[PDB]
RNA sequence: GCCCAUUCGGGUCUUGUAAUUGGAAUGAGUACAAUGUAAAUACCUUAACGAGGAACAACUGGAGGGCAAGUCUGGUGCCAG
RNA sequence: GGGCACCACCAGGAGUGGAGCCUGCGGCUUAAUUUGACUCAACACGGGGAAACUCACCAGGUCCAGACACAAUAAGGAUUGACAGAUUGAGAGCUCUUUCUUGAUUUUGUGGGUGGUGGUGCAUGGCCGUUCUUAGUUGGUGGAGUGAUUUGUCUGCUUAAU
RNA sequence: UUCAAGCCGAUGGAAGUUUGAGGCAAUAACAGGUCUGUGAUGCCCUUAGACGUUCUGGGCCGCACGCGCGCUACACUGACGGAGCCAGCGAGUACAACCUUGGCCGAGAGGUCUGGGUAAUCUUGUGAAACUCCGUCGUGCUGGGGAUAGAGCAUUGUAAUUAUUGCUCUUCAACGAGGAAUUCCUAGUAAGCGCAAGUCAUCAGCUUGCGUUGAUUACGUCCCUGCCCUUUGUACACACCGC
């Protein structure tokens, strides 16, 4: 919980641009993968975005997995600013 | 308590204000039309008073 | 189970006895400022040195000064 | 499916995140059951759904 | 129930639910009278007032089986029952 | 009465039980010498050959990893940090010496979760072991019984085996 | 053999024990074990000086003593030296540090340089032991036996004292085949012998496998033990730990 919050920023901005996040369930670990933050930090992120809704989770095989509702991408975007017709993985960038 | 702990134990919970079930013959009309005339649901089975559908 | 030993004495987080519009800096004339003990050599401006008795610190820095002012 | 394309394209990358792909190289599709009462797992899920739900 | 069921739906026909609302009685109460009666009461007969959920309010027992009807919710947790 | 089996015995072998030593388990001991399991079906088992980890135990210290809801401070700081030596097992800021940082994360409460090699396997799942890898088990007719039931599934001889 | 099911013996045949060995393996169960594999979990407890976590030092390894798997021996079918010299299961690293030949140093252990191997390719013919040959001791608690011991040299790791393990010298204890009891076994078995992976940073007396050497005695029976049925008896049905 205890987050300087450009970390959080930083965090958020990763999971917009994914549409998605994957974890692991690993404490200690110094930084999480793609993000340069803690991996707890981003778990407890992640957590505290499930509690108000926003964020779907599972805990499977050491591995959180984390996709964003509706509702969640929107405070998503006002977290950010980006108005609309945006990343995330909603719909598709062109032909894939 | 070893005398009637149970009763003063429990909370009391108010009679609500409900309309009366209408006396005499209204009343036996009330379950004619509940019985032959409506005819509740069945699956297979009749039932007088049923449960809220859950185990 | 066994029994917990309790010997008694507990220590907790300190509250941290915080203080604002610090007694720091001064002002006479009205236009220009008068800077009170200094800033950092390391970091920028802004940040102010710990004084004490021939020792010194500063905080974004968590902790690294030695010589005196 | 979702809503042609959705759900599926979170999973992939899902997967991808999980296992080091790109995108591109993992191609997911959900197809139906040649008959679901022959299979078993299926029947186990339904039953399961079924307790969830209170039922006889 | 159905004229027809290119999707509707009118609902032309019949039933149940709403602190709607409205017209029509009612005697349980009261009450001039007259009836009754040995005299009275009360009955039967009447004028007049008197019903709209707040009343001009039905209780008792039960709700596993025997045996009609709750695998409802809480409080209880060999207790009290 | 009749079967079967070297987890039964014969006919034999190799043995163990004795010796020393390994290792399990008791008993005692111990701050604590964590716990589960005791006829076969507990005891070189927990894949359990523990140097810390593992680890649950003890002596000691650290940390929040107290999600979320709702108010008290709400920047005249919420709380975050903090070299220097005493402090401290101890270059654990563990703190009391300190007077610098940190910016609304928090945090102080109240609903509410969360974690627990905590408990209960006589509350359960799954898996495993054991009756038993023995030869046992069932129902459809039909018959016997009012019936529970029974016969089939059996005297015999075969076979490792209903 | 009612000339059936089959069984017994010869012949051939690689194979004539269900060809050998397993894998799976019914109905009904057990209050058998596991909530210390489990983000399998009910409920209770606990729930911010935790019974959460996490560091640090221990402890599971302590010893008047019981039993239980095990290893090593009580030697001459041996011991010690040389020499001969043959297997099969396996396993083994690039983001790590795996197996590691080959060359030099070291009595050893082990160091080093170099490779080869992501593997019928290299380790590896894993030239494993027990075995076989010629010599030294000859039946003396002896050169059998190797325990406890002291010291040093190595290695693994952050950390080796409560020897981790290896090696070097030294110490030489008990034990001359083990009573009452009781285990396992029927053929490539038993027993011996080593290897092998498993766990593993380091440790094998353990374990799952593997091959090597390779017998004795049955090839029956219900005496014991257990189990199964049948007929019997039953005041039992939570079922003899019964009533
Ligand atoms: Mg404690
Ligand atoms: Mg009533
Ligand atoms: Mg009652
Ligand atoms: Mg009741
Ligand atoms: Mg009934
Ligand atoms: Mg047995
Ligand atoms: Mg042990
Ligand atoms: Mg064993
Ligand atoms: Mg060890
Ligand atoms: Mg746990
Ligand atoms: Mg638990
Ligand atoms: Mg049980
Ligand atoms: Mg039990
Ligand atoms: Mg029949
Ligand atoms: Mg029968
Ligand atoms: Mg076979
Ligand atoms: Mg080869
Ligand atoms: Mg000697
Ligand atoms: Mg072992
Ligand atoms: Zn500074």
């Amino acid at each position: 919980m205890l987050i300087p919050k450009e970390d959080r920023k930083k965090i958020y901005q990763h999971l917009f641009q994914e549409g998605v996040l994957v974890a692991k369930k690993d404490f200690n670990q110094p930084k999480h993968e793609e993000i340069d933050t803690k991996n707890l930090f981003v778990i407890k992120a992640l957590q505290s975005l499930t509690s108000k809704g926003f964020v779907k989770t599972q805990f499977s095989w050491q591995y959180y997995y984390y996709t964003l509702t509706e509702e969640g991408v929107v405070y998503l975007r006002e977290y950010l600013n980006l108005p609309e017709h945006i990343f995330p993985a909603t719909y598709l960038a062109g032909q894939s | 308590a070893r005398a009637g702990k149970v009763k003063s134990q429990t909370p009391k919970v108010e009679k609500q204000e409900k309309p009366k079930q209408p006396k005499g013959r209204a009343y036996k009309r009330l379950l004619y039309t509940r019985r032959f005339v409506n005819v509740t649901l069945t699956n297979g089975k009749r039932k007088m008073n049923p449960s809220p559908s859950s185990q | 189970k066994k029994v917990y030993t309790t010997p008694k004495k507990i220590r907790h987080k300190h509250k941290k006895v915080k203080l604002a519009v610090l007694n720091y800096y001064k002002v006479d004339d009205e236009g220009k400022v008068a800077k009170l003990r200094k800033e950092c050599p390391n970091c920028g401006p802004g940040i102010f040195l710990a004084n004490h008795g021939d020792r010194f610190y500063c905080g974004k820095c968590h902790s690294t000064f030695a010589t005196q002012k | 499916v979702g809503e042609n394309g959705r759900r599926i394209n979170e999973l992939t990358l899902l997967i991808e995140k999980r296992f080091k792909y790109k995108r591109g190289t993992i191609a997911l599709y959900a197809e139906r059951v040649h008959d679901r009462g022959l299979s078993a797992v299926a029947q186990a899920e339904s039953m399961k759904f079924k307790l969830l739900n209170g039922l006889a």
